[PDB]
């Protein structure tokens, strides 16, 4: 069974590089080409390069002038793109992926955030319901890197929430909130909890959130 | 390098419909021409090559046509599994170059919105900041206008929304705006208003609060 398996997400400062791996089995690795592309809103889908493993030969896309480099090592059957002078616009999911005619094997996909900012834990403020159903929810605000989880009353409640997309704030911090409808008579008897978690900075919050 | 324009960017469709996707190359690419399917958090999934030879396995509802310029995907009885971003891509020359995406989602009769407004808590003013929420919750269509009013005079460039991917039970969105100023402007004005735009509102709905109340 094909597969390719990729190296973990990265966070780089601009001017650094990042090598990311590609651990291909389930095929003779020497025989076909391996491609990198990356995806990010706004250039979309790019194609970076390839490698033919079986000679070590390699093609870059011009645009990258020079800053990636691909290698192989024939005998772990993995692949590695190198990409320096890392700036904020290279910030996107990398993919490796065999070629035949089209691409039609891809890695999970490897994150790479390039920013100026530093590892920084959420602020969790409530969204207290106000005044049959009410909506409540958490701001969690102003947290670098990506990602954080969210989950209400330990995971026990998990009908009508909706956890929005984090959005790049122009401080280089993320934030979103996460909310949830439930019947505005149980506001007086049922506690509501969002936990988040961001592994980056170590943090666990629990806050309850309460009407007012 | 190779542009490649799909058309249309995204497009409502019912299952057992069919569905067609083009694609145009600024310069000729021959036949060189591939499919992709992607779901959102997932690698892209190869579906045609050669432009009108289904790889391995896709089901033959999926066919691809066209030469030189012009490329078209038809999906000719859409089924659960196919809403989806579709993209093409060439290989005829180098850099190899994909489309932009034509996103296939779920259509479904027009339902309004709920909306909510959150004032900023006493804690996040505490810290210097103010951010506003307004929340719409389990609308369709997809398309909503969403005006923030500060003592009723429109707001522009310091609110952002966020939205949910189409819901997996009753096939709508949610939405997210959010107005984020500093605590020092916040304090400065009395009403918040937050003006909701959609199809299944006869009117635009607003939901508002004075500062402090
Ligand atoms: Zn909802
Ligand atoms: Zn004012």
């Amino acid at each position: 069974q094909v597969q390719l398996v990729q190296s973990g997400a990265e966070v780089k400062k601009p001017g650094e590089s990042v090598k990311v791996s590609c651990k291909a089995s389930g095929y003779t690795f020497t025989t076909y080409y391996l491609h990198w592309v990356r995806q990010a809103p706004g250039q979309g889908l790019e194609w970076m390069g390839w490698i033919y493993p079986g000679n070590g030969h390699a093609q870059y896309n011009e645009k990258f002038k020079g800053r990636v480099t691909i290698t192989a090592d024939k005998s772990t059957s993995t692949a590695y793109m190198e990409l320096s002078s890392l700036r904020s616009e290279d910030t996107a999911v990398y993919y490796c992926a065999r070629s035949w005619e089209g691409f039609d094997y891809w890695g999970q996909g490897t994150t790479v955030t390039v920013s100026s900012a530093s590892t920084k834990g959420p602020s969790v403020f409530p969204l207290a319901p106000s005044s049959g159903t009410a909506a409540l929810g958490c701001l969690v605000k102003d947290y670098f890197p990506e990602p954080v989880t969210v989950s209400w009353n330990s995971g026990a409640l998990t009908s009508g929430v909706h956890t929005f997309p984090a959005v790049l704030q122009s401080s280089g911090l993320y934030s979103l909130s996460s909310v949830v409808t439930v019947p505005s008579s149980s506001l007086g008897t049922q506690t509501y909890i969002c936990n988040v978690n961001h592994k980056p900075s170590n943090t666990k919050v629990d806050k309850k959130v309460e009407p007012k | 390098d190779i542009q490649m324009t799909q058309s249309p960017s995204s497009l409502s469709a019912s299952v057992g419909d069919r569905v067609t996707i083009t694609c145009k190359a600024s310069q000729n690419v021959g036949i060189n021409v591939a499919w992709y399917q992607q779901k959102p958090g997932k690698a892209p999934k190869l579906l045609i090559s050669s432009a009108s030879y289904r790889y391995s396995g896709v089901p033959s509802r999926f066919s691809g046509s066209g030469s030189g310029t012009d490329f078209t995907l038809t999906i000719s009885s859409l089924q659960p599994e196919d809403f989806a971003t579709y993209f093409c891509q060439q290989y005829d020359t180098y850099p190899f170059t994909f489309g932009q995406g034509t996103k296939v989602e779920i259509k479904r009769t027009v339902a309004a919105p709920s909306v909510f407004i959150f004032p900023p808590s006493d804690e996040q003013l505490k810290s210097g900041t103010a951010s506003v929420v307004c929340l719409l919750n389990n609308f369709y269509p997809r398309e909503a206008k969403v005006q923030w009013k500060v003592d009723n005079a429109l707001q522009s460039g310091n609110s952002q929304e966020s939205v949910t991917e189409q819901d997996s039970k009753d096939s709508t969105y949610s939405l997210s705006s959010t107005l984020t100023l500093s605590k020092a402007d916040y304090e400065k004005h009395k009403v918040y208003a937050c003006e909701v735009t959609h199809q299944g509102l006869s009117s635009p709905v607003t939901k508002s609060f004075n500062r402090g109340e």
